[PDB]
């Protein structure tokens, strides 16, 4: 999408894996706000919906919380105390064809300061005179679509950084994109504690020999101590036994 | 506060030369990437040179590499930009951009080939 | 139209597994030997909880929508041929509203009745089937309403309206119940506490 048209688009209810991306041996100025980018694919927050553009690359750090510019004035603008990352890397050898790649023409000129996450569209010409312009374009009409130049021969600071905006903000709202969640194996007999989904605890875990209902988690007993979980990987039932102790 | 004017249009034929520059004022060149740009009749507008804000390494595009040539001047806080080998698709008017807070498009230079 | 509502509205209050013990508990309960608002084919209010208790040979009632204002200002929780759509979305009803015959999820002689309960910015969907015939009321028979899903959206929805023989509706306020639990787990009998000296 371009920056008239950047969709905020709801991509709700599956996975976006970040640790592959890490690993994808192209990132430059990535930095992520608030939160470190290590701990993004554990613990994850709602509002999960995303952006994305080729900003001309020579003014990415004016894209920041509290810092203007002329990308933060015409573009796209962060708020203070931003929740939620940037990634910026090249696209040299795809967003560049021959004689000069003008697909995504930009706006140059708004009246006023954007609003931070505003997807600005309009077709309006700039008003910078007291003439309004009479449709044929003269002196003060000030076109505001011009063309980013995006040639093979730009250099790294004119090349365009690709930046997709995972935005997050809080709401009373789902959370509904998360990264993934290691597991390990599963022990058996054994005076061990435990990480299951949802559920920690220690104690002796064995085999079963009940059965539940398709819709139980875990279960407990008599004056409620936890008896029993379900493994979510291996569709089968298993139980709790406490460990051993006494006196001497 | 920043005012960008264009000088040093001329006439040439085909195997000519000329020289123009863009006068500056209110910002150094030597933080900021001073940027050309053409407009060529029945055209549109496109990137012809630019040095970047370190000035070691300047860049031309796709039709205009080999023959023209950038340069700047720091003490007059002025680029200058050099016209060589012209050919008739040359034929248009020229600007200077640099986006110093915000942009600022100047009032341009004509040169015409023919 | 009104009609008694014998030993309804019974759920699973969590996922939790008990074997053979009378647990205690109160929650947003359905009373038992109350009468529901029957009718035979409309807005409703939505205090705190609705038991809905339908039957119809086909299901041709498969949308009933949620909100405040029920307009553009919001669920439409909606049945179609082989899926289900539930979106929070502002969305219109004209004059005549019918069928014409944030999310997304895959889905007489029949008896589908339903609970529905509100707190803490979550909704839940509680289910049972019933085989069984009967066409004048709600039968004489037990039933407990397992768990589907759980979604929050925060919203405080004061009225719902259906959508399309007929369909049963009660309210849900808090009082105290009794559970009777099996050793396969599931509930066999229930006991209203406030309900009369003997089940106090
Ligand atoms: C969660 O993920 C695990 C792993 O991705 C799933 O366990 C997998 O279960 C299938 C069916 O039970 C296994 O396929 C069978 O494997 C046995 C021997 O391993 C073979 O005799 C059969 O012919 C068949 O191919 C599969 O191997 C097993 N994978 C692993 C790594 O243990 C599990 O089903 C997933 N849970 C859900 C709810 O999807």
């Amino acid at each position: 999408a371009s920056v008239y048209a950047w969709n905020r688009k709801r991509i709700s209810n599956c996975v976006a894996d970040y640790s592959v991306l890490y690993n994808s041996a192209s990132f430059s100025t990535f930095k992520c706000y608030g939160v470190s980018p290590t701990k993004l694919n554990d613990l994850c927050f709602t509002n999960v919906y995303a952006d994305s553009f080729v900003i001309r690359g020579d003014e990415v750090r004016q894209i920041a919380p509290g810092q203007t510019g002329k990308i933060a004035d015409y573009n796209y603008k962060l708020p203070d105390d931003f929740t939620g990352c940037v990634i910026a890397w090249n696209s040299n050898n795809l967003d560049s064809k021959v004689g000069g790649n003008y697909n995504y023409l930009y706006r140059l000129f708004r009246k006023s300061n954007l609003k931070p996450f505003e997807r600005d569209i309009s077709t309006e010409i700039y008003q910078a005179g007291s003439t309004p312009c009479n449709g044929v374009e003269g002196f003060n009409c000030y076109f505001p679509l011009q063309s980013y130049g995006f040639q093979p021969t730009n250099g790294v600071g004119y090349q365009p950084y690709r930046v997709v905006v995972l935005s997050f903000e809080l709401l009373h709202a789902p959370a509904t994109v998360c990264g993934p969640k290691k597991s390990t194996n599963l022990v058996k007999n054994k005076c061990v504690n435990f990480n299951f989904n949802g559920l920690t605890g220690t104690g002796v875990l064995t085999e079963s020999n009940k059965k539940f209902l398709p819709f139980q988690q875990f279960g407990r007993d008599i004056a409620d101590t936890t008896d029993a979980v379900r493994d979510p990987q291996t569709l089968e039932i298993l139980d709790i036994t406490p460990c051993s102790f006494g006196g001497v | 506060q920043v005012q960008l004017v264009e000088s040093g249009g001329g006439l040439v034929q085909a195997g000519g030369s000329l020289r123009l520059s863009c006068a500056a004022s209110g910002f150094p060149v030597k933080n900021f990437e001073m940027e050309w740009y053409r407009k060529a009749p029945g055209k549109e507008r496109e990137w012809v040179a630019a040095i970047q804000s370190g000035g070691v390494e300047t860049y031309y595009a796709d039709s205009v590499k080999g023959r023209f040539t950038i340069s700047r001047d720091n003490a007059k806080n002025t680029v200058y930009l050099q016209m060589n080998s012209l050919k008739p698709e040359d034929t248009a008017v020229y600007y200077c951009f640099v986006y110093v807070g915000r942009s600022y498009i100047g009032q341009g230079t004509q040169v015409t080939v023919s | 139209a009104y009609t008694n509502s014998f030993t309804r509205g019974v759920y699973y209050p969590d996922k939790v597994f008990r074997s053979s013990v009378l647990h205690s508990t109160q929650d947003l309960f359905l009373p038992f030997f109350s009468n529901v608002t029957w009718f035979h084919a409309p807005v409703l209010p939505f205090n705190d909880g609705v038991y809905f208790a339908s039957t119809e040979k086909s299901n041709i009632i498969r949308g009933w929508i949620f909100g405040t204002t029920l307009d553009s200002k919001s669920l439409l929780i909606v049945n179609n041929a082989t899926n289900v759509v539930i979106k929070v979305c502002e969305f219109q009803f004209c004059n005549d509203p019918f069928l014409g015959v944030t999310f997304e999820y895959v889905s007489f002689k029949n008896l589908r009745e339903f609970v529905f309960k509100n707190i803490d910015g979550y909704f839940k969907i509680y289910s049972k089937h019933t085989p069984i015939n009967l066409v004048r009321d709600l039968p004489q028979g037990f039933s407990a309403l397992e768990p589907l899903v759980d979604l929050p959206i925060g919203i405080n929805i004061t009225r719902f309206q259906t959508l399309l023989a007929a369909y049963y509706v009660g309210y849900l306020q808090p009082r105290t119940f009794l559970l009777k639990y099996n050793e396969n787990g599931t509930i066999t009998d229930a006991v209203d506490c406030a309900l009369d000296p003997l089940s106090e």
